[PDB]
């Protein structure tokens, strides 16, 4: 079939019964770095099963007036489990990801979500309203952490770029009439074979409700949204002591 | 006609035809590219491809 | 030595990238085949599912009755070279006789192509680019006349001593490349290679260059990519005394040998700052035009 | 003279009537065959769709 | 000598000899045409042609 799926990796498993296939980012699977492309000389580590597993980060509430949220990678995991420990202890980093978004409702609820992956998603500021002020986004806005951050101008995605063209990026829709989950597989996206896991963020994940949630009075009003994700083919290098940030 | 191999498109799958008068290969003309496309990489990036005639969700 | 089954049969180390898609030649547009009516159940190409994230693949032959057209329309003009290998203005340097901007007869211009909207919008459709360049220097007075003046251009790579005055010793150019040209001559034109420490220039960089506490003073580091800092371009009027004519210099850039990765949405707001995607918050305008009603034209 | 593909491959002019059914001789009534019990799932001839 | 085939007289019966230095074929010289005529297409556009020696109307 196609509507039913089960994803198993490491010591975790995700089952679903309202799937909509699986999107592979740019038609490419995650992979390790080859010997002709690597530039550092020390032997990298590949912890395998202890880091390649599904992590559930947090839950958000979908309301009739919600605007949207974004998460930054791998900032969400820089402080979770063995993956977070390895990312703190090492200088270099390289991995892909497997994202699963959970959101379920009844057959009498309606609404649509756009789930997209935008690499190098630099967040711009409002520049003081008039535009004569040279401002930069603060820490809680550029690197919100594992708790996410809410969009202020979802029509421009806080960067002056229209949301109507966000579908050129790897994406899936969560339409409550049809499905209740989304899966996007992202390979490693960078111009360098290895990069820092703490200073640099590779991509950002966007969840914006295009069609407002609506239901009749009496039905369940609490509709949560959940994010689950698993690193794939992780490598680390340049071992030293741990650094907090 | 002995020159350095230092253009920006070396180590690429496609070959150009260009004109150069110097020993550095990045001074040449733009030339003609080859006409190849991979539209599926953006338009149909799914895991299991489905035929046109059927229903995408069954 | 591998002896355990989970290491013998392990898939760790696969460095090759599994590609689901392949490139096929397409010199012209696709032809149209003959089609006829169809009256049957179970086979419906009109109905799709946009939730999956894939573009709908219904064609002409499956929806309406069509004739055979031998399409011979070329696709040669939409290539990256054809789109980008056109010159455009990227910087201006002003050398007035009296003023506060460049009062000494010399100027330093940091090389970046995000200073002008026409070029910036075109180049920011993508995230990474790797290309060669071709720079042209057109010099004239504010009234536009050409005068007998001798100028010197110098390329200063990062780490080299920047000139501080018109009589600085850096103008000996023992190692830096330089151009001596007269205004009566045709514009100067030089070819520049790909100079990045990385494999591509990235116009967007979601990160900071250094560790530490990210306070107010250490906040401009966001989006600042050190790998796009390609040095300085220095100009001066050759002579020990002050010049006779005020001069304006315009720089034009033409790309070639281009490769691009990761397309992104085009900008729809007015630009405010360089290397900074900020937008006027209180003056947001729609992408397109508007109309009175949805049922009328 | 036919030269265009949509005229060459055209189906205009088919005067023969496509018959989905054919006549079979039936001089007597139909016989009855032996039958036995059946206890299985997925194969139901009792349920129809009028 | 590898150039685009984008002159105004491509897809024509007659061939020219021209000189070009660029990759676009419409930048070349005018060259020499071929000397062919079809005067009947304007002078004698009749259905049934008649000989000189006879009477056109009989
Ligand atoms: C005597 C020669 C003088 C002419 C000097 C021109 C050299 C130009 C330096 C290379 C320019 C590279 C093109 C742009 C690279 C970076 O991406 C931009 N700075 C973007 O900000």
């Amino acid at each position: 079939s196609d509507r039913v799926a089960q994803l198993t990796i490491g010591n975790s498993t995700i089952t679903t019964q309202e799937a909509a296939n699986i999107i592979v980012g740019y038609g490419e699977w995650p992979s390790y770095c080859s010997d002709s492309d690597a530039t550092a000389v020390d032997k990298p580590t590949r912890p395998d099963v202890s880091v390649n597993r599904f992590y559930t980060l947090d839950t958000k509430l979908w309301e009739k007036s919600s605007k949207g949220w974004y998460w930054k990678f791998p900032d969400v995991l820089t402080e979770t489990g063995v993956f977070g420990q390895n990312a703190q202890f090492h200088y270099l980093y390289r991995s892909g990801f497997c994202i699963h978004v959970q959101c379920n409702a009844s057959k009498f609820h309606q609404g649509a979500l756009l789930v997209a992956v935008l690499p190098e998603y630099v967040i711009g500021s409002v520049a003081g309203g008039t535009g004569t002020e040279d401002t930069h986004p603060p820490y809680k806005q550029t690197q919100p952490g594992a708790d996410g951050f809410e969009l202020q101008h979802p029509y421009v995605l806080d960067a002056g770029i229209p949301i109507s063209q966000l579908t050129v990026c790897p994406h899936q829709w969560i339409n409550l009439r049809t499905n209740n989950c989304a899966t996007i597989i992202v390979p490693y996206i960078n111009a360098l074979p290895f990069d820092s896991a703490l200073n640099h963020c590779n991509f950002g994940l966007l969840v914006v409700p295009i069609s407002p949630l609506d239901y009749d009075q009496g039905a369940t009003p609490v509709i949560p949204i959940t994010i689950t994700l698993a690193p794939m083919c992780s490598e680390f290098a340049g071992l030293r002591q741990a650094v907090t940030q | 006609s002995h020159e350095n191999s230092n253009s920006a498109t070396e180590g690429s799958t496609i070959n150009y035809t260009t004109i150069n008068y110097y020993k550095d290969s990045y001074a040449a003309t733009a030339g003609k590219q080859s006409l190849k496309q991979d539209p599926d990489k953006f338009a149909n990036p799914v895991k299991d491809i489905f035929t046109e005639m059927a229903a995408p969700l069954k | 030595g591998d002896r355990v089954a989970d290491v013998i049969e392990s898939s760790i180390g696969d460095s090759v990238s599994r590609a689901l898609t392949r490139a096929l030649p397409a010199p012209t547009g696709q032809d149209t085949q003959v089609s006829s009516h169809r009256l049957d159940t179970g086979k419906v190409p009109a109905l799709q599912a946009a939730e999956i994230g894939a573009s709908s693949n219904a064609s002409d032959e499956s929806m309406i009755e069509t004739r055979c057209v031998l399409n011979s329309h070329s696709t040669a003009e939409t290539t990256l070279d054809s789109f980008f290998s056109r010159a455009g203005l990227v910087g201006e340097i002003d050398l007035p006789l009296e003023g506060t901007t460049n009062p000494n007869g010399y100027a330093n211009w940091d090389i970046d192509i995000t200073g002008y909207a026409q070029m910036r919008r075109k180049v920011e459709l993508f995230t990474y680019m790797r290309f060669d360049a071709e720079f042209t220097f057109v010099a004239c007075t504010p009234t536009g006349q050409v005068v007998p003046q001798l100028l010197q251009y110098m390329f200063v790579p990062p780490g080299a001593p920047e000139p501080d005055s018109r009589e600085s010793l850096a103008w000996q150019t023992a190692t830096n490349p330089s151009v001596f040209v007269k205004l009566s001559d045709p514009p100067a034109q030089v070819s520049v290679p790909f100079m990045s420490p990385a494999s591509a220039y990235q116009w967007f960089y979601d990160g900071y260059p250094t560790f530490g506490e990210h306070k107010q003073e250490k906040d401009l580091e966001y989006g600042a990519c050190p790998n796009n800092m390609m040095g300085t371009f220095s100009v001066r009027t050759v002579g020990t005394s002050k010049s006779k004519y005020p001069l304006v210099i315009r720089i034009y850039m033409r790309m070639k040998h281009v490769r691009a990765w990761i397309p992104r949405p085009m900008r729809n707001q007015n630009y405010l700052f360089k290397a900074n995607p900020n937008y006027a918050g209180n003056f947001i305008k729609p992408t397109g035009a508007s109309r009175t009603a949805i049922t009328t034209l």
